[PDB]
């Protein structure tokens, strides 16, 4: 990952990516 | 919370995956 | 709002469309 | 649902997901 | 249209559920 | 979790709404 | 350009890269 | 139905011109 | 100019779904 | 290039197809 | 982040997440 | 090209990055 704000939408989906099958929590 | 961190200012990789389960 | 089945990035969606910024767990 | 605003290809997906298969007017 | 309704401005699901078919 | 829920089972608002925090 | 018939969401997509605030009917 | 001339057989991208409103 | 510009992971997905798997130049 | 064209500008679908491989 | 096949959509938001503006081929 | 390298493969992190221009 790199140099770009992530908001909104953008930032769940980039973490819906990087965590995968893990799962994470928005907060 | 992340989006102080990767929304408001520019986050790494190592950041994002703090959120991760 | 319909009751169906979300899966993947479209349920990551839906979450965030309903809950927003109070955050939410995906698991 | 949330408070926030929903443009572009956002808004579509929002109507996507609340709508199903009845389908939606983009409008 | 719903643009002005939830893109402009902010929209609540009731308004968003009217343009469903 | 709320893919088994969501994803497997069906889905509706009311589900949605008890995973936000 | 050379792709087949577009199902779901892909289509959705199709119709808003297209028409954009022109709007249209998914039905 | 787009559904028809576009899911069930393939369509071009322009072709959707034709459903914009 | 009813249609908006492309910008971010919106123009990569235009760029996808426009080229396919036989690729595109992201530049 | 295409960012430019489309981002900044506005483009239309043939310019995006010059990018395609 | 989860060491696994990316294919499509999936691969090509990876390497914008990745990548941003720097851009990519997409080959 | 990056396709066959990760989709046909596996690829990490600094395999992605090695496609970044
Ligand atoms: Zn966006």
């Amino acid at each position: 990952f790199v140099n770009q704000h992530l908001c909104g939408s953008h930032l769940v989906e980039a973490l819906y990516l990087v965590c995968g099958e893990r799962g994470f929590f928005y907060t | 919370g992340i989006v102080e961190q990767c929304c408001t200012s520019i986050c790494s990789l190592y950041q994002l995956e703090n959120y991760c389960n």
